[PDB]
RNA sequence: UACCUGGUUGAUCCUGCCAGUAGCAUAUGCUUGUCUCAAAGAUUAAGCCAUGCAUGUCUAAGUACGCACGGCCGGUACAGUGAAACUGCGAAUGGCUCAUUAAAUCAGUUAUGGUUCCUUUGGUCGCUCGCCACUUGGAUAACUGUGGUAAUUCUAGAGCUAAUACAUGCCGACGGGCGCUGACCCCCUUCGCGGGGGGGAUGCGUGCAUUUAUCAGUGGUGACUCUAGAUAACCUCGGGCCGAUCGCACGCCCCCCGUGGCGGCGACGACCCAUUCGAACGUCUGCCCUAUCAACUUUCGAUGGUAGUCGCCGUGCCUACCAUGGUGACCACGGGUGACGGGGAAUCAGGGUUCGAUUCCGGAGAGGGAGCCUGAGAAACGGCUACCACAUCCAAGGAAGGCAGCA
RNA sequence: GAAGCGUUUACUUUGAAAAAAUUAGAGUGUUCAAAGCAGGCCCGAGCCGCCUGGAUACCGCAGCUAGGAAUAAUGGAAUAGGA
RNA sequence: CGUCGCUACUACCGAUUGGAUGGUUUAGUGAGGCCCUCGGAUCGGCCCCGCCGGGGUGCCCUGGCGGAGCGCUG
């Protein structure tokens, strides 16, 4: 049982839990149903714990602070493409997108643009 | 929940009805706003049909017209005084459709001096001078003051009502139904209506 | 539902009494002179006729 | 007595009790203006109403109910409750398996208002259809005739 | 029910409809629109009922969806919209245009009028009332309603729409001696002569109505649809003219036109 | 087709029932060649259910950076077919059953001038003076990748990416007009006074909808406290509107020019009005048996009045204060029903007597109650929550149910 | 042509409004019939299509409308408070 | 014709504070939902105001890192 964050309590309860809330999608509008959960705070009776390094050590753990993946996907906007290549006014804003080139093997390779809104 | 339905009662004969289904949604029935005085919480209530209800849980201020002068302003609540269908209602400063109330008589007093030119609210004067002087004389021309003194032959207030003036405070019933529409809208007593809820008053305590 | 008709009607009366001499020997001359297979055939033409002059007096007290 | 007999203070809606009275106006008890309104249908709206004082919100003249629907009579049955009376209505009903007719009433509770004033028992009442004004009452009484009385001994 | 209904069942459809017993268990609600359903004839059995353009609800959908029906000069790709009554149905392809108007037994009828016709359309006007900014607002018989309209035209008058504009070119005051029709009831689709008008005050009008032959029948008010002033009709008439013969006339015209063809 | 016949006596006329006789409607027995229609787990058990299916859905016109295909014509935002997913809508209809229910449901009639109403259709959509607008902001799916649990249409952590999702928010029309506030100025009976009127500088509000109070009396009813006017104001930050939307052919103006301005046909979206489909509660009359049910109702609303609360609205619907009322032998109240109501069915002189679970209309219910979310519409059950009773899986920590839908 | 009846009803007649299905019943050779709501006509082949129907009756009691006024009930002027 | 004697059957009375199943209820406890008053595990904005670039010309246009106000707030 995923653990949802504000329990406050190390075990289970069981919540009704409404659209968006955590741990739950509804099946149809307005759906709400009552589901186990558990607690937020860690103790030993747990089996994975989800950690996010925010702050980077004097070395390098192997497998993770390398081989950088990049974004499966750039902006589609044309604000966010302005705001990542610092536009200000009619600069080929439209060339500007970035264009991801696919290699399939049996295929001729073709290079795809998304295409943008606003 | 809380139903409207007719059919759990007794018949006119006073027969014991059996109803023919459980409840209904259209039947239903809400807790009530009980309107308190303080900063304003209106709670937005979904109704039949995807309308909007207005809860006023508190409400500060009001809109009341004084009717007799024409003059409508948005006044503050001081606090309920009496209420003719339930007496707990007023200890507990709960604002209902017909309940009558303490207003601030500010706004009134400001548009009557602006008006009529004339002291209301002041209890001898000479007090307030740096507004007061300007706004009695303005200096004006031959034919503003033959508009003001026209209007002034016509200028009297109620005895029962220049002293609530003097007191600051004025009575007025609501006229709205908060916890329907969201606000405490309502005008200010006078004449008969006004010497009966201060005979009520006086009878109730006095 | 179903978009059937379920109208019908028998077009036949059976008799009120059975075992009567005269009238079975009359139904039967009746069953030979026209070779009718069984007094069914006969029943349902009298049923014909009585539906008809059940009519015709509605008419006439009319 | 007044017509201020309770906690709450009775006025008409659509009338304004003051109107700024100044000495322009001699302040000699102005009579307030009285809301009355013909309700159709031939009826003649009483001059009690007309000219009264009574406040009454669920008066067919002077109150805020209009009549539409039906238009019956009955006979005034009992007088004992506050600004409404129970009225009986007889009919025949048909049974037609022995060809006859049965007696068999049926009693209403309808509105009577202040400005019909002296209504006894027994008076023929006719009563108009309205908003439902309480729990068993629907219908005002509209016009109010004497059973072969108007002389009393 | 916990909602409107969507489905009609195929007995409890109109009468006037013609719809038989066996082809189906249902019949084709009408959808909402100018016309009350128990008064509109839609346009999937005014194809495949009364022209015998279509075999099915497929066929009729593919003519409607191909955009050749001009309900109102509105092109109308609904299956089940409402007709109704006095409407015009404009096929351009096949240069026809369908005036639809009660026949003599009380029921809607094939009634092909010319295109020089086919352009205005006559309206019963249902209220009056003055909206925002003073503004006189007239509601039809239709869902149809118009703004500054002559502040001649009172409550059940008829007005002559002008298609394609919206806007009125004359209009019917209803009175005495005024040729009208019948919409509803025992006498639904007899044409007459209004004659008189009873009021009965928190109850319906009854009218008067005579007829060509001086048959006289009564209706009530809101049953009356005037289309002419006088004797004269503002629009064609349908066969038989609105002229309601009982059932031995009808049985020896029947007999006078089979020896006739025979 | 308005019908009778046998049976008490030693015998006879009667009363009188028994039996016979005919239909139809359930079952059963025996038999059964053709063909057209056609009822069918209602009766006891609204008892319990394995399994499978019974509600999903895309046009040119909301959002494609899946290679999952594919035109690329090759220097380009987006060819196109498009899985998935977000969004919108439906899922409140239908189908089933007849347990409940006796002025209740329901049928005719009438009202809603006492209410709400998706959608369709028709109006209305520059009516408001008030350094992004050549277009704003943040997140989230789908997608890559790390998983947990025995398990389920369970889901968590990390990384992106869109809108007609969620918010945000101008310009324009826009020149002004109107009503208050009125510096002053001008013509006036001029004369030593008032003067009778005009313009007007500066500010305050201006539109629709909402909530008050007030004045007069464009259209409408049988009847408004109607609609429409006028004034003073309010106008709810989980806060009303005043298009930051989407496709199809592509064109016109060029003076100022030459880079902008104009443009048609639609779709979608709108506060409000009308219409359509309705829905809800009311009006009058109408229901089987029972007195070995004669007096009921009123502490705990029973009947009415006053003021509120709540509701979509009218009402004891509920609350507070009053009054003591209200219904009954013209059968109240209570009880029973092997009672869903009606259209209808059988029988067929006339009159009636029985039957209507059953395909149409209306009601109710989804094992029994109860409470809710979303939504225009549900007290929904092929939605959710809890209890009661049954009952499925389990690695014993949990998890999952509702065939009076078709089989 | 606008308004009232020199009472109020009961009764009778008329008209409106009364879902469909079912019932009676009109028409129509389903091969006859139960049914169904269809169908028929000339074609010498160009009939580049014509003629139709899908009626009517009944629908209680209660309510609405307009005629009749015999039968039955109901009342008007007696301390005249009469027209 | 009736008692008595034999045998079958059907209801009736009957200790058992007999039993069961419905229904309406008094009094008490009371799941869950909704509403109200709180609550604030967290997730954001501004004040940035610790640095640097700076700019009409340290008198910053700001673009970042980033102490952090340890405040005002959604
Ligand atoms: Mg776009
Ligand atoms: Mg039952
Ligand atoms: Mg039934
Ligand atoms: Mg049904
Ligand atoms: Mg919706
Ligand atoms: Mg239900
Ligand atoms: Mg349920």
């Amino acid at each position: 049982f995923p653990m949802k964050q504000g329990v406050l309590t190390h075990g289970r309860v069981r919540l009704l839990l409404s659209k968006g809330h955590s741990c739950y999608r509804p099946r149809r509008t307005g759906e709400r149903k009552r589901k186990s959960v558990r607690g937020c705070i860690v103790d030993a009776n747990l089996s994975v714990l989800n950690l996010v390094i925010v702050k980077k050590g004097e070395k390098d753990i192997p497998g993770l602070t390398d081989t950088t993946v990049p974004r499966r996907l750039g902006p589609k906007r044309a604000s966010r493409i302005r705001k990542l290549f610092n536009l200000s006014k009619e600069d080929d804003v439209r060339q500007y997108v970035v264009r991801k080139p696919l290699n399939k093997e049996g295929k001729k390779p073709r290079t795809k643009a998304p295409k943008i809104q606003r | 929940g809380i139903s409207r339905d007719n059919w759990h009662k007794r018949r006119k004969t006073g027969g014991k009805r059996k109803p023919y289904h459980k409840k209904r949604k259209y039947e239903l029935g809400r807790p009530a706003a009980n309107t308190k005085i303080g900063p304003r919480r209106i709670h937005t209530v979904r109704v039949r049909g995807g309308n909007k209800k207005y809860r006023a849980l508190r409400l500060d201020v009001g809109n009341f017209s004084w009717g007799s002068e024409c003059c409508t302003r948005k006044t503050r609540i001081i606090d309920v005084v009496y209420n003719a269908s339930n007496n707990e209602l007023v200890r507990t400063k709960t604002l209902v459709k017909n309940c009558i109330v303490l207003i601030d008589s500010t706004p009134y007093r400001q548009w009557y001096e602006s008006h009529y030119a004339l002291p209301l609210g002041r209890k001898k004067g000479a007090k307030l001078t740096p507004e007061e002087e300007e706004i009695l004389n303005k200096k004006r021309s031959k034919k503003i003051q033959k508009k003001y003194d026209e209007r002034k032959k016509n200028a009297k207030i109620s005895s029962l009502l220049e002293e609530q003036f003097q007191q600051g405070k004025l009575l007025a019933c609501i006229a709205s139904r908060p916890g329907q529409c969201g606000r405490a809208d309502g005008y200010v007593l006078e004449g008969k209506e006004l010497e009966f809820y201060l005979r009520k008053i006086k009878a109730r305590k006095g | 539902p179903v978009a059937r008709s379920w109208v019908c009607r028998k077009t036949y009366v059976t008799p009120r009494r059975p075992f009567e001499k005269s009238r079975l020997d009359q139904e039967l001359k009746l069953i030979g002179e026209y070779g009718l297979r069984n007094k069914r055939e006969v029943w349902r033409v009298k049923f014909t006729l009585a539906k008809i002059r059940k009519a015709a007096r509605e008419l006439l007290t009319l | 007595a007044d017509i201020q007999t309770e906690r709450a203070y009775q006025k008409q809606p659509t009338i304004f009790q003051n109107k700024k009275r100044v000495l322009l106006g001699e302040t000699g008890k102005e009579k307030l203006p009285r809301y009355y309104k013909n309700i159709g249908l031939g009826f003649k709206t009483p001059k009690e109403a007309i000219e009264g004082t009574y406040i009454d919100k669920k008066c067919p003249f002077t109150g805020n109910v209009s009549i539409r629907g039906r238009i019956l009579s009955g006979v005034v049955t009992k007088m004992k409750m506050q600004r409404t009376i129970v009225i009986r209505r007889d009919y025949l009903h048909y049974i037609r398996k022995y060809n006859r007719f049965e007696k068999r009433h049926k009693n209403m509770s309808v509105h009577l208002s202040p400005c019909f004033r002296d209504v006894q028992i027994g008076d023929i009442v006719t009563v108009g259809e309205c908003r439902p004004l309480s729990k068993t009452v629907r219908f005002n009484v509209l016009k109010v005739t004497k059973a072969a009385g108007t002389k009393k001994q | 029910a916990r909602g409107p209904k969507k489905h009609l069942k195929r007995v409890a459809a109109p009468k006037h409809w013609m719809l038989d017993k066996l082809t189906g268990v249902f019949a084709p609600r009408p959808s909402t629109g100018p016309h009350k359903l128990r008064e509109c004839l839609p346009l999937i059995i005014f194809l495949r009922n009364r022209l015998k353009y279509a075999l099915t609800g497929d066929e009729v959908k593919k003519i409607c969806m191909q955009r050749f029906i001009k309900i109102d000069g509105k092109v109308r790709t609904d299956i089940t919209y409402p007709a109704g009554f006095m409407d015009v149905i404009s096929i351009d392809k096949t240069g026809e245009n369908f005036r639809l108007i009660y026949d003599t037994k009380g029921r809607f009828a094939v009634h092909r009028i010319t295109p020089e016709e086919a352009k205005y359309k006559l309206c019963k006007v249902r209220k009056i009332f003055v909206g925002t900014k003073g503004i006189p607002h007239l509601v039809t018989h239709d869902a149809r309603t118009i703004r500054y309209p002559d502040p001649l035209i009172k409550v059940n008058d008829t007005i002559q729409i002008d298609l394609e504009t919206g806007k009125i070119t004359d209009f019917i005051k209803f009175d005495t001696g005024n040729l009208c029709m019948v919409t509803g009831g025992a006498n639904l689709g007899r044409i007459g002569v209004i004659t008189n008008r009873e009021r009965h005050p928190g109850s319906f009008d009854v009218v008067h109505v005579k007829d060509a032959n001086g048959n006289s029948f009564a209706t009530r008010l809101s049953n009356i649809f005037v289309i002419g002033k006088g004797n004269k009709p503002w629009i064609s008439l349908p066969r038989g003219k609105g002229i309601r013969l009982t059932i031995a006339e009808e049985r020896d015209k029947r007999l006078a036109a089979k020896q006739s063809s025979g």
